[PDB]
């Protein structure tokens, strides 16, 4: 009862404020102007937007994942709760992007994604690191869903770096500080499995404490064990969807695991054959143009007799991960071995290191201010 | 030409609050068939019907989802068909004709084109009933041939396209300008034109790095 005394009092206070949101932003200049003046912080005004991003999503996820029939939650929020706030004229501040990226978050859990186009187009206001890191969060996830593994893996690198010149300080990632650490860790780990004999960019993204364990995971996954298919997929699911609260686990109510059938089994199909793409590339491409010695050496390696070695070989070259040609008279297999790049880290660091100098020189000149 | 007469209407439907209202399925399920029959496409209208079907599983209609699924598979290697299974329920992937359509879809992603045309059942008149579908999948076969072959044998390219005859293959030969070579393969692409490496070449980033190191 204490459970749904808290839950219901969030939504009823948000439904209250939703009317104030629509009322102030659009037309009442003097009410906005009166609100600019009185406090020393306009931070109180702005926080309440994306504070209610993740708290409302929690409360609606509970009501979603308790009532699976005669749907009250999902059409009320979708119609009224979300579109009224966002579709109409933005408040003049970062609040226009806050309500945008609150809506982008709400739009992310729903698996209907195609208006990521126009959400970026309506992000007219400048990309502050606060708004930008949370844009690249979802935009990278959108590329992860687009099967643009090579694009998304770069986008996850920057947001996990912790020299995007974040400083926070006053609770703008609060109570989920390490979610940004572990979700970017996790979703980057899936992308490394698909392609990698290219980056050589994983050094920047993830630190060696985790690179060591996730490194051996990919190898153990693709080569010799489907065990990593399990444990990777266990950690990947809470982070792929982001279901903010799983409901109280008990057998007396059912009510909760039924949505989790869909939610989970939706992502089963993702990692299923995308993982089995990996093992083909896993065997290093030892000799770039393969004669009879190496082509048969690789067709001994693909699968054994008899039936249907060549067919399966020529099915898998198509996907994205080989570029090659067949010759008839020679009987020769000629192929493409492409590689990435060595050092791209140093020249990106040359500014980052100078920020270690800068905020060094600056913070002590704030202490040199005080004790002088 | 009913596709062109619903674009403006359905465009404002799918940007409003009518894409989480189930009542709009009248105009929307009609417009889904208008894609399939008239050989046109709109991902958003499909995905909204799929989302409204995911909302209330009872309103799911098998043929309307087949008209989504089949036309998703014409548009590969895009993630249109990825977004289909994401909204289609556990119950709803075991329906007819859905189960056969999904299985055939799996073959196209893993690019088992030989197995695709073997797998076909020819008594399902719905798969004949989608206009330009039989050629669309063939155009996607030849699309990926161009990306990852430098040559292909005449018998080989035939078999991938459903065991074509000599005369049937003349269309596909002419389509991307492909032509015969000595003994006796069909040319697809030049060897240096297919590979396209963008590998080792950087460390030419002097200008920016000196502009920031200027002071």
């Amino acid at each position: 009862q204490w459970l749904w005394d808290i839950i219901d009092e969030f939504i009823y206070q948000f439904q209250s404020f939703s009317q104030y949101r629509c009322k102030t932003a659009k037309k009442s200049e003097e009410e906005i102007d009166f609100l600019r003046s009185n406090p020393k912080i306009w931070n109180v005004h702005s926080v309440l937007n994306v504070l209610h991003s993740l708290v409302d999503k929690s409360n609606i996820n509970r009501q979603l994942e308790v009532y699976t029939s005669g749907g009250d939650p999902e059409s009320v929020a979708g119609e009224y709760g979300r579109h009224s706030l966002y579709k109409m004229l933005g408040y003049f501040s970062l609040v226009g992007l806050l309500r945008l990226h609150s809506l982008l978050g709400d739009y992310y859990q729903a698996i209907k994604v195609l208006e990521n186009i126009e959400l970026n187009k309506k992000s007219m206001y400048s990309r502050v690191p606060e708004c930008q890191v949370t844009t690249y969060y979802y935009v990278g996830f959108a590329y992860l869903m687009m099967r643009r593994y090579q694009d998304a893996i770069r986008v996850f690198a920057n947001i996990l770096l912790y020299i995007q010149r974040t400083k926070s300080m006053f609770q703008r990632t609060t109570y989920k500080y390490e979610m940004i650490n572990k979700q970017n860790e996790q979703m980057h780990a899936l992308l490394a499995i698909a392609l990698t004999m290219y980056p050589m960019r994983i050094d920047e993204s993830i630190h060696l404490q985790l690179r060591e364990k996730y490194g051996d995971k990919m190898l153990r996954m693709q080569k010799g064990d489907p065990q990593v298919y399990e444990e990777l997929f266990s950690y990947s699911c809470p982070k792929f969807l982001s279901p903010v609260v799983p409901n109280y686990d008990s057998v007396h109510p059912n009510y909760h695991k039924e949505p989790f059938l869909q939610q989970l089994k939706v992502f089963s199909d993702e990692v299923q054959q995308q993982a089995q793409l990996s093992t083909i590339r896993s065997f290093l491409k030892l000799y770039t143009t393969m004669p009879v010695a190496k082509l048969a050496g690789f067709l001994d390696l693909t699968e054994q007799e008899f039936r249907i070695q060549l067919l399966v070989f020529k099915h898998k070259m198509k996907n994205l991960v080989w570029t090659s040609g067949i010759s008839a008279l020679d009987g020769e297999f000629q192929s493409a071995s492409e590689v990435d790049f060595y050092i791209d880290k140093d020249m990106i660091h040359i500014a980052d290191t100078k920020v270690a100098r800068r905020y060094g020189d600056f913070f002590i000149r704030q202490i040199h201010k005080f004790e002088e | 030409a009913m596709f062109e007469q619903m674009r403006a209407n359905v465009g404002k439907l799918l940007k409003g609050i009518d894409r989480y209202n189930p009542e709009n399925l009248a105009t929307l399920e009609r417009y889904v068939e208008t894609q399939a029959k008239e050989n046109a496409y709109d991902l958003e209208a499909n995905l909204a019907v799929l989302k409204l079907y995911q909302f209330n599983p009872a309103f799911f209609q098998t043929t309307v989802t087949a008209q989504i699924l089949l036309k998703a598979l014409t548009n590969l290697p895009h993630t249109d068909f990825t977004l289909c299974k994401c909204m289609i329920d556990q119950a709803h992937q075991e329906e007819r004709p859905i189960r056969q359509i999904l299985y055939l879809g799996d073959l196209l992603e893993t690019c088992h084109f030989q197995a695709f045309w073997q797998a076909l059942d020819e008594n399902m008149d719905l798969l004949e009933g989608i206009t330009g579908f039989e050629d669309s999948v063939r155009k996607f076969i030849c699309h990926v041939v161009g990306i990852t072959y430098q040559h292909i044998d005449r018998w080989l390219l035939a078999e991938m396209l459903g065991d074509l005859t000599d005369s049937q293959l003349k269309m596909w030969m002419s389509k991307y300008g492909w032509s015969a070579d000595e003994s006796g393969q069909i040319f697809i692409c030049s060897q240096e034109e297919s590979i396209k490496p963008k590998n080792i070449v950087e460390k030419i980033d002097f200008d920016s790095v000196s502009s920031i190191m200027a002071s």
